[PDB]
């Protein structure tokens, strides 16, 4: 069967926590972590992967840069264009400017993405336990969210349907000795090391899925 | 979602 617990960020999968500061590009965060994690799976090299590329770069794949857009139509973008920036080439200045991606700058690619069946937190933590990180949408509008702070998150206003930020699961578990209760999923936010627990929180886990975390997950093949 |  999976294992009773997953953290990729102990097997060298994920880079630091970032910050898109006052831009709509969660959905671009998440896409770039799922990105990392399957480049590092295949090559065993971790490079911080170009959010501002997306941003800037992706609106004909139906995004829409600082204003919103969704990670499948960035895995979407990443393989129409055949490729992918470092940060270190394309820096995160969290505003939509020109496009200026640069083919001999790519250091990453993938051939589509696969999808994990709507609302399904099994095939969920099938995906996380033996892919790597995931990206998810969740519902983030609640002041809860905004302080949040340790333990494992849930807040009866949570949406699983309605959803408004994309966030990366790297991982699940569980407190306590019976790892089949007290679970959650553990997920990278995008508001900095400062917000939350370094940046992470744990979302509760089987619990008919909570703020939607796999109302709409998938991740890059590569 | 944008942090507070
Ligand atoms: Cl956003």
């Amino acid at each position: 069967d999976l294992p009773k617990s997953v953290d990729w960020r102990k097997k060298g999968y994920v880079t630091p926590v970032k910050n898109q500061k006052q831009c709509g590009s969660s959905w671009a965060f998440s896409a770039t972590g799922a990105l990392e994690g399957q480049m590092f799976r295949k090559t065993g090299k971790l490079v911080s992967l170009s959010e501002q590329n997306l941003v800037d770069c992706s609106r004909p794949q139906g995004n829409q840069g600082c204003n919103g857009g969704f990670m499948a139509r960035a895995f979407q973008y990443v393989k129409e264009n055949g490729g992918l920036d470092s940060e270190e080439s394309y820096p995160y200045v969290a505003v939509d400017e020109i496009c200026k991606y640069r083919p001999e700058n790519s250091v990453a690619q993938d051939t589509g993405f696969t999808v994990v069946a709507p609302g399904k937190e099994k095939a969920l933590m099938k995906a996380v336990a033996t892919v790597g990180p995931i990206s998810v949408a969740m519902d983030a509008g609640h002041s809860s969210f905004q302080f949040y702070k340790s333990g494992i998150y849930f807040e009866p206003d949570c949406s699983s349907k309605n959803l408004d930020h994309g966030v990366l699961v790297v991982g699940y578990g569980f407190e306590g000795a019976n790892s089949q209760n007290s679970k959650y999923w553990l997920v990278k936010n995008s508001w900095g090391p400062e917000w939350g627990s370094n940046g992470y929180v744990k979302i509760a886990k089987d619990k008919n899925n909570h703020c939607g975390i796999a109302t709409a997950a998938s991740y890059p093949n590569v | 979602a944008l942090a507070a």
